[PDB]
This record gives C-alpha cells, structure tokens and sequence, in this order.
C-alpha cells in the first residue's frame, strides 16, 4: 500500500543550478538579480509540485493561486534553510549547487540583514535535527498556512487536505522514533517552528516588497515573479492575509 | 490570463 509520506518524497522536485555569471562585478544588484532569476524558476517548480500534491487539485483554482501566491517566499525560504542544513549545516547559504555564499560576502550593501534572517532558518533544522519526512510535511504546511481574511472558495476541502497533512507530520514524527517518550514534545516543537516561519520570512518579504516597487534599485525580477508578487504584495500590505497559527500567539 | 493560471492549468 502506498502512503502520503512515500509520495512527498516521490513528487519533490530535483534541486535547480543558478547558472550564474561569477565572470562580471559582484555588486548586491546583480547577486540580487541573479537570485530572483533563480526564484522565479524554483517558484516554477513549486507550482508544478503543488499541482502533483495528493489532495491539491481539489481545491478551487482560485484558491490553488491565492495559497501559491501568498506562500511563495515560506517555501523559499524554508526549502532554502534545507539545502543549507543538510549541505552545510548551516553555515552558508546554499541557494543552489553553483550559487553557495558564505557569510564574508554577505557584507555587500542590503546583503547583510537578509542574509542573517535566512540563516536563522538553516539554524532552525540545526536545532532541531530535522528528518527528511519532517521537512516535506511541513513544507506542505506552509502551502497552507497563509490565507485571506475573507476565507476560501473551497473552505470545506482547504480544511481536509490541512488536516490531512497536520496528521501526516504527526507520522512523519512516530517514525522518526522507535519510542514514545517524545511523540507529543516533538509535535509541539515542529508546530512551534511553523508558527515562527511567518515572523522568521516576514522581514525577507517586505524586503522583497520595497525592491519590487523602488525601481530605482535597478534590481530586475522575472516575469512570472513579477505577476505573483504584484497580486500578494497589496493584499499583504493592506492587512488582508492571516497566518494559521496552531499555538496562541 | 496570467502565467500562473496558464501553469496551472496546463497538462504535464
Ligand atoms: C526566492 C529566493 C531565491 C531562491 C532561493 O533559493 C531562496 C530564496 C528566498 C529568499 C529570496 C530569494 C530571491 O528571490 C531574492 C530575495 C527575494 C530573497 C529575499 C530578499 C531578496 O533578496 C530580494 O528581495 C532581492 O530582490
């Protein structure tokens, strides 16, 4: 019989190369560009993983755009800390197998606040020793985690598949350990870190926000990026989007 | 129109 978890795994995405341009001057606009080059493609992955997601293609496709839409930087960023943790636990950025920045060159200018905020992330699985199957659970999670105020179109199937996957973390957890004595402890660790990940990526949004907007910048987002970011960028500023927290906040 | 909805709702 097969099982969610055996799925997740199946489904997630190769990791993407940057195919970057170290022969040019290393100013933070262009490292800037360069990375929402590469984020507007690992986003193009993301969509076609949500669309192979178990239970996704349920909801109403304009809920399907509102979750992508508002959780594009929570999968980043989480999916970001991963790469860090597992291939250098995290003490470097590991955007991709040839776009890897240790924290020296995050001293170029608007570099260095980001780049802290994205370590704290990588340090977060440090922390915690998290599994392979812990991360893919909660990645779906923040999928669906994010959500108007006003409600979905499809409220009645978004509340099953987040439960589904809330009860897949649960055994995610029962497997990581042949034991019982902290099945309820590591539950609320893990649902603490997702609570977190909405102030822990919410400076990196509004960063990313006020370089959509200033065009005189000069930093340059890809198309689809672009689109996404126009949509999410006024609900979010207007007030209109809330997280799904498990714990009081 | 958009090239997330085009994404979405394209086949592979
Ligand atoms: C998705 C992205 C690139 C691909 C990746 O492995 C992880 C991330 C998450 C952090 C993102 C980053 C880039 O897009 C550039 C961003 C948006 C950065 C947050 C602030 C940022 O540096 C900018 O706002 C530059 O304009």
């Amino acid at each position: 019989f097969p099982t969610l978890i055996s799925l997740l795994e199946v489904i997630e995405p190769e990791v993407l190369y940057s195919g970057y341009d170290s022969t040019l001057p290393d100013t933070s606009t262009r490292l800037m560009s360069t990375l929402n080059r590469l984020g507007g493609r690992q986003v193009v992955s993301a969509v076609k993983w949500a669309k192979a997601l178990p239970g996704f293609r349920n909801l109403h496709l304009d809920d399907q755009m509102t979750l992508l839409q508002y959780s594009w930087m929570s999968l980043m960023a989480f999916s970001l800390g991963w790469r860090s943790y597992k291939q250098s636990n995290g003490n470097m950025l590991c955007f991709a197998p040839d776009l890897v920045i240790n924290e020296e060159r995050m001293q170029l200018p608007y570099m260095y606040d980001q780049c802290q905020q994205m370590l704290k992330i990588s340090s977060e699985f440090v922390r915690l020793q998290v599994s392979y199957d812990e991360y893919l659970c909660m990645k779906v999670l923040l999928l669906l985690s994010t959500v108007p105020k006003d409600g979905l179109k499809s409220q009645a199937v978004f509340d099953e598949i987040r439960m589904t996957y809330i009860k897949e973390l649960g055994k995610a957890i029962v497997k990581r350990e042949g034991n019982s004595s902290q099945n309820w402890q590591r539950f609320y660790q893990l649902t603490k870190l997702l609570d977190s990940m909405h102030e822990m990526v919410g400076g990196l949004l509004q960063f990313c926000f006020y370089t959509f907007v200033n065009k005189s910048l000069s930093v340059e987002f890809p198309e689809m990026l672009a689109e996404i970011i126009s949509n999410q960028l006024p609900k979010f500023k207007a007030g209109s989007v809330k997280p799904l927290l498990f714990h009081q906040k | 129109p958009s090239l997330l909805k085009k994404l979405l709702l394209a086949p592979a």
